[PDB]
Formats: C-alpha cells, structure tokens, sequence
C-alpha cells in the first residue's frame, strides 16, 4: 500500500502551514509562527527567509514558471516574493486590512490570490501592479485559487457556498454546492481536468467540471474536516483532514481511503505531490511524506 | 484551527 | 512603417497553432481544435483536411521538399502526412505516447521531430521507416526544430535550458542557455547563418551561431511570452508574443521593434514570412498578416 | 496556453 513518515523540524516555534515543490524536489513551506519561509533541499539543508516585518501570517504560497516563491501575508495586507537571487519583495494591498490567502500563477504568468476580508480577487505582475475585482456577493470569505483546464481561475467561497470562476477579463460565474452550507476550503486541478475540492462541514470531496456540473462524494470519518486537496499520480486525489487526524485519498471508483497519521493532534495543512512523493505540513512542527510501495 | 476561522 | 491586418475564420471551433507557406502564396494552418488541417488558397478558398480519429492535438507543420505537408500528432502518438493528391497517411511512433511536437526537412529530405515526453529527435521517411535518438538529460523536453547552415539539426531544449545539435549520425550536442532556466521554444535559421531563438521565461531573443556562441537581447516589454521565430527579409527576426499581445521584430543594430495585435486575447503562435508577408497563426480563430508600407 | 504547458 502506502508508507506514512514525518519529518520533525529543529525550529519548534514556527507552524508549518503551506507546502509546495520545485523543479527539483525542493519543498518550501510557510511558517506563520516563525513568521518566515524555509526550504528542505533535495539532501538534508533547510534555509529559513526571514520576514522583515513581525505578525504578517504567511499563508498559502506557490512556485511561479519563472523560479520565483510567490506568498500572501494574511496579517499584513501584502503579497510576498521570494526571486530567484534569495531577495524578498513585499507589495502592500491598495485597501486597507484585505487579509489575502490562496495564491497560484495566471496563465499569463500574472499572480492571482484571494482576499478574506476584502471580498475580492487579486491581481499582481513582477512589477509589482495590481488590480483587483470584486465578488457580487456580500462575504462570500474567497480561500484557495487554483488554474482550471478551461484557463480561467476557480476558487473555493467559504460562506457563500460555492465554487467561483474568473477569467482574465474578470469576469466572475459562481455555481452553489448543493450540500447547504458545506464550508469549502481546498480547490485544486484533478488530473482529468475536473476541479477537486473539501467541504470541510459537508465532509465531501467535490468535484466541478469546467461546465459546472457537480457530483459529491462522502468522507468515511465522521467530522474528518478537511483542508487542503492536491493531484495525485493517474485520477488519486489526496487530502490532509485536520479534524480527524488523516490523510485521505480519492481512488479508483471515486472511493475514499485514509491513512492515519496517528501522532496526535497534528493538524495537517496544505499537500501537495512531487511525482512520487505526497508531501503535506503539519502545524504541530512537522512535515510529513507519503509513498506507495 | 486551520487559520482563518474556522478553515 | 508595417501595417497589421487580421482575417477571421469561418470555422469557429478551430484553433489556429502552426503556419506555413508554399512555392505560391498557400497558406496552411494546423487547427488542434477542429482536428484537421486547413488551406488557404492564394486568393480566396479554404480548403480543410478533417482527421480520420479525434484527439490528436495537431501540432506544429511544414511543407516538404517533394510537396507534401508534414505535421505533428501530439496526443496521437503520430507523424501525418497530406501527399500532394491530398491524401492523409498517418505513422504511429514506436514507443507510446511519445508525445511529438516540432518538425522540419533533413538535408537528405528525410522529416524529423522532436518528442517531448518521449525525450528523442525522431526520423521519418516517405515510405514510413522510423529511428529515434534518446536525449542524454532526463526530461529536455524538446520542442521546436529547424536545420542549421552546418546540415545538422537545431532544438530548443524547454526544460534543459539548451539548446541542441543533432547531425545525420545521431550525434547529439548541447548548449547551456546562460540565462538560467529561460525555457527556450521558437527556434529558426536566421538569414546570417546563425540559429535564433525564443526564451518564453528569459523574456530574451536568443542567438546560437553554428560553432555555438550565444548572445542575447533583451525584449522591451516585460513578459512578453516569446512562442515562435521565423527569419524575414535581410536580417530581420520576427516573433509572436503571446503573454504581450503583440508582434516582435528584431531589426537593424539587433533592436526589437513591438507591434500591437490590440484585438485582446488573441494568442498568436505559429509565425512564417513568404517573401513579402509575415504570416502568424492567433489561436482565437484568426489569422495575421503584416507587410511593409 | 501556447500547447504544451507553458509553451
Ligand atoms: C492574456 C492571457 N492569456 C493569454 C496571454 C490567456 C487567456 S487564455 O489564453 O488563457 C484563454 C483561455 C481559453 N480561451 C479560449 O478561447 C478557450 C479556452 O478553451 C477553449 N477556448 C476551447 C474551445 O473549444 C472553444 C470553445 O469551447 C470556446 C469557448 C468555451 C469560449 C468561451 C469564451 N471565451 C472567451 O470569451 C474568452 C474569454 C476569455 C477572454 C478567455 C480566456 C483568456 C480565459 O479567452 C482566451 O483568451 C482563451
Ligand atoms: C485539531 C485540533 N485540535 C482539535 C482536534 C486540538 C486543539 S488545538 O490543536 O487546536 C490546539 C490549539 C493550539 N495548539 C497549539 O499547539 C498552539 C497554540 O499556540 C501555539 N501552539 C504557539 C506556541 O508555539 C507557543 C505557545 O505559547 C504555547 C504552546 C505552543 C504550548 C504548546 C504546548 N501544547 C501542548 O502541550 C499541547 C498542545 C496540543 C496538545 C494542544 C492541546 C494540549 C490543546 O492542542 C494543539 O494541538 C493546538
Ligand atoms: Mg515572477
Ligand atoms: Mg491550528
Ligand atoms: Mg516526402
Ligand atoms: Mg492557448
């Protein structure tokens, strides 16, 4: 089957909460405790970057096509950058307390992230303009962003039930998930081009077609509370389930395992997949790594 | 416990 | 200066990709929408060349030296043919799914292409033998191919950052891009002999010499998401940009001179010149044509 | 969205 290891981190302060990996396996997870970014290199070495600024919450992070470490700071109104000559950039939000979150590349190469608070979906170039578009619906709490088959950005509402579309026009479509009040969370790309997403009240894997059709599929544990979603190898669907303490993972048939990571209380958060190895944090000051064998 | 209330 | 005119296609479906021209002025677009290839006769009709099977994701094309048109089968795993009585022949590749993408004449009329997930130059003859020469790095991702002023065959080299040389013997040979993962894509024979390239993340027109000495130049607008280069009159080097939406040209003194579409969105790719016209194929369903005023 | 991503 599968084999469940957990990296322990020699910093304990720091909170491991978003995970990704490189054009090598390079794993970069932010640390909104620590309040700054480390890097596992391929062997061995973590190099930690250090924000200048304290209590900016470094949220979700990704790997931009040109080499670069693209954050948001939750607490800080700012979308962070880490270029590929170890410098960190800042770019302060043009409203006040915007609170971004989720973030992935354009197809253009742009920055898109989602903003909490602010209630709209962002903008940003390498130099560093930004433009925004506001959501139609009041609160609707926009979370993870992810690039769509069909090229325009989806992301997961919160409060508002739904499953949101923008293109590069910024022109925004929303399709309301059938379970009531369901609280999604991760969004992600499957590999049969469907977006995968978590309820995390609903306790379901969501799947939306680029058309918009919707088909639910109902997590085995009980208030399993799930996180963040990432692809697998084939269709697998793999998903970190912070409440129940496992790491879950949608099959051939669209059946749900999950593997129990059972040092407890842990708090599994962002996931994501190297091509052999699913990579997830956990809050509690460790990494964990998942193979098949 | 997954940052923003209650993700 | 120039002057830019688009004609839009009757077909809506289409997605224009690759563009050729003949011994007259004909036209031929590879269409990986429609799955077919169409013709533009010299004034007025189209002609198209539906694909017996759906799916193949028709690629990149060239017109041979005996009058044939060659194109790619990117999910296929094939090499097509339209013979000059415009009959299709289609040659599946040895090893599946090979993924083949570039394509260009050999000096001995033979047709070879590049292999992305396959990572090998391919070979192909008339009558349809096969032989393919793997590639030295794991994942080069190979894509677009022209035949050098030595008689050997030029690649750009995606994920290797290089660009390749292969001779008639299958002898490969590499060239570290100094500008770190710039993934390299259009490659063409400029009019000086030397082989220019694209660099989609550099943000750089590049230049190989035979002998392998490489310059680069910068392009104006930033992101400008270089796809293809062809050589047009005395030195000139035009180039599609696809994240800019504009046409670049490389000009006396090796200035890039940038020319707006400024219909949005519209992806231009492919890019040829038939003497007195640059051809470039946008793959929102139109055409581009540009000449000198 | 030049083909093959990110070509
Ligand atoms: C500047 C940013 N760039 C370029 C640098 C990127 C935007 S884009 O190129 O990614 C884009 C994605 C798909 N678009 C299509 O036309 C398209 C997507 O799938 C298909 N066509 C497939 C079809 O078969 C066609 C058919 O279904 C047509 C559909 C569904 C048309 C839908 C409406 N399209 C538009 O109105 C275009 C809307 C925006 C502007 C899109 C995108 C950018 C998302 O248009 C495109 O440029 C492109
Ligand atoms: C799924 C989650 N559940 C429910 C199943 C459990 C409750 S909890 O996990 O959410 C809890 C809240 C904060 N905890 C921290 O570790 C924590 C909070 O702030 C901090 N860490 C920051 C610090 O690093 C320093 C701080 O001043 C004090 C700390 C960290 C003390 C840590 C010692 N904690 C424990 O011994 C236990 C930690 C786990 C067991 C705790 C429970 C004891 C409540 O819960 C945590 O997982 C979590
Ligand atoms: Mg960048
Ligand atoms: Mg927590
Ligand atoms: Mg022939
Ligand atoms: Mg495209």
């Amino acid at each position: 089957e599968f084999k469940l290891q957990e990296l322990n981190l020699t910093n304990q302060d720091t909170g491991p909460y978003g995970i990704t990996v490189s054009d090598k396996g390079k794993v970069w997870i932010t640390q909104h405790k620590a309040n700054m970014i480390s890097c596992i290199n391929l062997d061995g070495k973590i190099t930690e970057y250090e924000l200048p600024n304290k209590g900016a919450k470094v949220m979700c992070l990704t790997i931009s096509s040109d080499g670069e470490v693209w954050f948001t700071e939750n607490a800080a109104n700012k979308i962070g950058r880490i270029t590929k000559k170890g410098i960190i950039k800042e770019y302060t939000l043009p409203n006040p307390d915007s609170a971004p979150y989720g973030i992935t590349e354009g197809p253009n190469g742009d920055i898109w992230f989602t903003e909490m608070n602010g209630n709209r979906i962002g903008r940003i170039t390498d130099d560093g303009k930004i433009r925004e578009y506001e959501l139609p619906n009041k609160g609707s709490y926009p979370s993870f962003i992810t690039l769509g088959s069909d090229n325009a950005l989806w992301f997961t509402e919160n409060q508002n039930n739904a499953i949101g579309r923008i293109t590069e026009s910024g022109d925004i479509t929303e399709f309301k998930i059938p379970t009531p009040a369901s609280g999604p969370v991760g969004i992600t790309k499957g590999n049969d081009d469907a977006l995968w997403f978590v309820e995390i009240i609903g306790n379901k894997i969501g799947r939306i077609t680029t058309s918009g059709e919707i088909t639910e599929f109902k997590i085995p544990t009980p208030n399993a509370r799930p996180h963040a979603i990432t692809a697998g190898a084939g269709i697998d669907l793999w998903f970190t389930e912070w409440g129940a303490n496992k790491i879950g993972r949608l099959t051939s048939n669209n059946i749900i395992e999950e593997y129990p990571i059972q040092i407890k209380s842990a708090e599994p958060a962002g996931i994501c997949f190297d091509g052999e190895t699913i990579w997830f944090a956990m809050e509690c000051d460790k990494i964990g790594k998942l193979t098949l064998i | 416990x997954t940052x923003p209330f209650x993700x």
